[PDB]
DNA sequence: CAGTCCCTGTTCGGGCGCCG
DNA sequence: TGGTCGGCGCCCGAACAGGGACTG
């Protein structure tokens, strides 16, 4: 008979299925010394028991170093089991970030012992853990085990500590509800403005607290004093910042090198303002190989540059201070790039980040800067619960015309205008109304569908006309094309009537950029006019100009 | 002590398994305060990781409410319901109710929380309470009575609910009252005074039933519909012209006898779009009929009970919105405009959340079904603020769409 | 009156970074 | 040796949805 410490979780299996069976790896016996030492202490506390066969599954074990330790961890291949295991709904739902933390007058940092073999496995579901030992030969059997406690690489393990761990912790909270816990997996964070003795005594009378369910917190990691470690950041009284990140030092660089890369900086990124990642990820693209070696352009040559030249100098973030205001500043730093800083006194950060996702064939720098904005929002909202006041660089007027004459609803919160450049602002603007004296180009294009064939063209009301052929297009590009041409061969002022809801569509969004060098050409007219204005009639309605030139075109 | 009504999902269907998205300081305190209290009170209990399934909740605020109010985001559940309400314990509509000079909406989702629920069932009303900065894991919940803004409460409650109605139905039998999710709809003829005085005696009768009600005043007498109408001009452009030739072209798609012929004829040539075209008399009396037809009614169009109403809103600009409701293309069985809602000329996002909540509110009142809407927004947009403004017990199904205007057919 | 083809946009799972 | 689990973030590409225009 084992014993029984703290209430367990009923852990089903999906319905109509059944225990692992699958035979262990052949592991080297190096390998094999560190678990058999381990398994053999679990018994006596406990947490382990032996099975006779009557126990008819086997599912494979391994172990790797603990980082930063002489110690080995111990890892149950679940896979099968995972796959067979009821689904349960995770409870973690984020990282905490120390940018949201306020400051504390006294904090500490403790670990927990054996974090997943402190808590007991469903006594109905111990049966299915069951896995076979190794020996240095393959003579000596070795025996099976079931664990009586929650197990490492099991799907179930980090819901089922995680809400185990907060029903122990609730109890003490509200006893002392002045007392801030950050609880991460067994890591955690207790901060108090009580004096330091003072605040020692709740942490070691916490520490009784958890020791009545069997958590153990050695004094081996527990951090009386700054600055703690703590989510892969340094936390000092004042002050935090990442823990140092080394960037590859390669002189020849293979596919999954830039993905190290990229991922290490954009973790940079979160304090380090202005990293930029977009030419190292141009080089990922559409690549086979992760071994695959990949020259570096003299683009992402440059960016890497830079970015690692702000790695150079140290830099850090502050704690939050719910009294002051939260403020977000973004910058463009071009080809869809941008970056943000949020910070209560000016020029103490909270964090940084960056936004540089494009989004659309066609877009313009308002359309980012809106979704920029909405992203930020979002992140306040998890790390400090509010929305920050924006300062953005794009003129009040500037986006009043934009999200007025949208035909979507569009929206930024509360923000003011800071003058710092390169301003945001649209290229061009489409008249409302037809324009007096100005030339009208009636333009249409078409193709054929076998062919890929077609003809571009327009008739105006002067009199001038053109047609040109070309060669393996689409109705939709030559109705573009047909555009294009028209913008061309006018005068600063152009009324050009279209059929092409297609064409119409992507212009009356003033995009600024496109995937389609065709669509950047007609933008690079757009902005040369003083006026434009763009109108649509239906095809085949026998109306004006749009169906002469659609005789042409058609021809 | 109460027989719980057995409740089962729709055939070969799993619950809702959906994420709880990130909420603000004053949502999740409100919300930690109104579940504690709900513990306590056992209308709810802490759950674990065991149960799979999570629905999103948020608060909301009515309007002048000023009082935090719990809303679960139940539309998951309720159409893994969907078969249980329609089938066996629907509500019939009072198809009166749009006709009554007054309709107030009373909030009776409190009383819900009488009755207990299957225990079956409890594991599907499952919930999740995030934390700021993610200081602690998820707080789980699940209900262990009938939980507001489920389709089940209503439904398992009716039996209940028409008892205590009893009374005052027979005291006012001209009195119209329908229910939909937590709300109670209640129309008259009456004079403002004595509309408001008959709503305070239902309340009552509630009170000695013991259910606390917290109501929204409708007019649907006053509702109007928004036609499609042609300008009026002294001189024509020929860019007038082609604006005129494309909308009726488009509009022929709904009404089939506009003709389009005489009025094509003025535009024969190449020419200018500020060229000015004299109208020829046969296109005045072309330009006429068709006045005419848009004034007329559509040719069968009517109501289905068995599908689906879809909602489209087109923003017009300067503060004015405008809808059309249907449930087949080009038939449309109402349409309207919107304009000086709140956030007018400041904010888009809680305009158009202004409109979609009043559009559902019309067609729970007219046909007692909330549409499904296609918004003109972005979804990132929509998600981020829509909470923000959102003010009402229900939340309608939506889908998000950009179709940029070729013509402004709805509004001049 | 279907059936395609364009073209666009969304979703989802893969790799990596980071935390236990 | 190569190998487990959950969470979040990015950037990618492929697979899928659906809306117009045009083809018979
Ligand atoms: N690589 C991993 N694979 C699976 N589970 C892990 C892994 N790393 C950490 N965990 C889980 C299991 C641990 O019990 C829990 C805490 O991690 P950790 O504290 O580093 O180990 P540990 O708490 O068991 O030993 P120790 O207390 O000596 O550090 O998180
Ligand atoms: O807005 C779409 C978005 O909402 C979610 C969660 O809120 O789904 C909910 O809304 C859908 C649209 O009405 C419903 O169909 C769905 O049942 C409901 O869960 C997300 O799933 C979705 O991405
Ligand atoms: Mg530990
Ligand atoms: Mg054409």
């Amino acid at each position: 008979v084992p014993i029984s410490p703290i209430e367990t979780v009923p852990v089903k299996l999906k319905p109509g299925m059944d225990g692992p069976k699958v035979k262990q790896w052949p592991l080297t016996e190096e390998k094999i010394k560190a678990l058999v030492e381990i398994c053999t202490e679990m018994e006596k506390e406990g947490k382990i028991s032996k099975i006779g066969p009557e126990n008819p599954y086997n599912t494979p074990v391994f172990a790797i170093k603990k980082k930063d330790s002489t110690k080995w961890r111990k890892l149950v291949d679940f896979r099968e089991l995972n796959k067979r295991t009821q689904d349960f709904w995770e409870v973690q739902l984020g990282i905490p970030h120390p940018a949201g933390l306020k400051k504390k007058k006294s904090v500490t940092v403790l670990d927990v012992g054996d974090a997943y073999f402190s808590v007991p496995l469903d006594e109905d579901f111990r049966k299915y853990t069951a896995f076979t030992i190794p020996s240095i030969n393959n003579e000596t059997p070795g025996i099976r085990y079931q664990y009586n406690v929650l197990p490492m690489g099991w799907k179930g393990s980090p819901a089922i500590f995680q809400s185990s761990m907060t029903k122990i912790l609730e109890p003490f909270k509200k006893q002392n509800p002045d007392i801030v816990i950050y609880q991460y997996m067994d890591d955690l964070y207790v901060g108090s403005d009580l004096e330091i003795g003072q605040h020692r005594t709740k942490i070691e009378e916490l520490r009784q607290h958890l020791l009545r369910w069997g958590l153990t917190t050695p004094d081996k990691k527990h951090q009386k004093e700054p600055p703690f470690l703590w989510m892969g950041y340094e936390l000092h009284p004042d002050k935090w910042t990442v823990q140092p990140i080394v960037l590859p030092e390669k002189d020849s660089w293979t596919v999954n090198d830039i993905c190290k890369l990229v991922g290490k900086l954009n973790w940079a990124s979160q304090i380090y303002p202005g990293i930029k990642v977009r030419q190292l990820s141009k080089l990922l693209r559409g690549t086979k190989a992760l071994t695959e070696v990949i020259p570096l352009t003299e683009e992402a040559e440059l960016e890497l540059a830079e970015n690692r030249e702000i790695l150079k100098e140290p830099v850090h973030g502050v704690y939050y201070d719910p009294s002051k205001d939260l403020i977000a500043e973004i910058q463009k730093q071009g080809q869809g790039q941008w970056t943000y800083q949020i910070y209560q006194e000016p020029f103490k950060n909270l964090k940084t980040g960056k936004y540089a996702r494009m989004r659309g064939a066609h877009t313009n720098d308002v359309k980012q800067l809106t979704e920029a904005v909405q992203k930020i929002t979002t992140e306040s909202i998890v790390i400090w619960g509010k929305t920050p006041k924006f300062k953005l660089p794009i003129q009040k007027e500037t986006w009043e015309t934009w999200w007025t004459e949208y035909w979507q609803a569009t929206w930024i919160p509360e923000w003011e205008f800071v003058n710092t450049p390169p301003l945001v602002k649209l290229w061009y603007q489409l008249e409302k109304e037809p324009i007096v004296g100005a030339e009208t180009f009636y333009v249409d294009g078409a193709a054929n569908r076998e062919t890929k064939l077609g003809k571009a063209g327009y008739v105006t009301n002067k009199g001038r006309q053109k047609v040109v052929p070309l060669t393996n297009t689409t109705n939709q590009k030559t109705e573009l094309q047909a555009i294009y041409l028209a913008l061309q061969d006018s005068g600063l002022e152009v009324n050009i009537v279209t059929n092409s809801q297609y064409a119409l569509g992507i212009i009356q969004a003033q995009p600024d950029k496109s995937e389609s060098e065709l669509v950047n050409q007609i933008i690079e007219q757009l902005i040369k006019k003083e006026k434009v204005y763009l109108a649509w009639v239906p095809a085949h309605k026998g109306i004006g100009g749009n169906e002469q030139v659609d005789k042409l075109v058609s021809a | 002590p109460i027989e719980t009504v057995p409740v089962k999902l729709k055939p070969g269907m799993d619950g809702p398994k959906v994420k709880q998205w990130p909420l603000t300081e004053e949502k999740i305190k409100a919300l930690v305060e109104i579940c504690t209290e709900m513990e306590k009170e056992g209308k709810i209990s802490k759950i674990g990781p065991e149960n799979p399934y999570n629905t999103p909740v948020f608060a909301i605020k009515k309007k002048d409410s000023t009082k935090w109010r719990k809303l679960v985001d139940f539309r998951e559940l309720n159409k893994r319901t969907q078969d249980f309400w329609e089938v066996q314990l629907g509500i019939p509509h009072p198809a009166g109710l749009k006709k009554k000079k007054s309709v107030t909406v009373l909030d009776v989702g409190d009383a819900y929380f009488s009755v207990p629920l299957d225990e079956d069932f409890r594991k599907y009303t499952a919930f999740t309470i995030p934390s700021i900065n993610n200081e602690t894991p998820g707080i789980r919940y699940q209900y262990n009575v009938l939980p507001q803004g489920w389709k089940g409460s209503p439904a398992i409650f009716q039996s209940s609910m028409t008892k205590i109605l009893e009374p005052f139905k027979k005291q006012n039998p001209d009195i119209v009252i329908y229910q939909y999710m937590d709300d109670l709809y209640v129309g008259s003829d009456l004079e403002i005074g004595q509309h408001r005085t008959k709503i305070e005696e239902l309340r009552q009768h509630l009170l000695r039933w013991g259910l606390t009600t917290p109501g929204y005043e409708l007019h649907p007498d006053k509702w109007t519909v928004q036609p499609i109408v042609l300008p009026e001009k002294d001189s024509w452009t020929v860019n007038d012209i082609q604006k005129l030739v494309g909308k009726l072209n488009w509009a022929s798609q709904i009404y089939p006898g506009i003709k389009v012929r005489q009025l094509s004829k003025l535009l024969r040539g190449t020419k200018a779009l500020t060229e000015v075209i004299p109208l020829t008399e046969e296109a005045e009396l072309e330009l006429a009929e068709n006045r005419e037809i848009l004034k007329e009614p559509v040719h069968g169009v009517y109501y289905d009970p068995s599908k689906d109403l879809i909602a489209e809103i087109q923003k017009q600009g300067q503060g004015q919105w405008t809808y059309q409701i249907y449930q087949e293309p080009f038939k449309n069985l109402k349409t309207g405009k919107y304009a000086r809602m709140r956030g007018a000329h400041t904010n888009d996002v809680k305009q158009l959340t202004e409109a979609v909540q009043k559009i559902t509110t019309e067609s729970i009142v007219i046909w007692g079904k909330t549409p499904k809407f296609k918004l003109p927004i972005q979804k990132e947009t929509w998600e981020t603020w829509w909470t923000e403004y959102w003010q009402a017990t229900w939340i309608p199904e939506w889908e998000f769409v950009n179709t940029p205007p070729l013509v402004k057919l709805w509004y001049q």
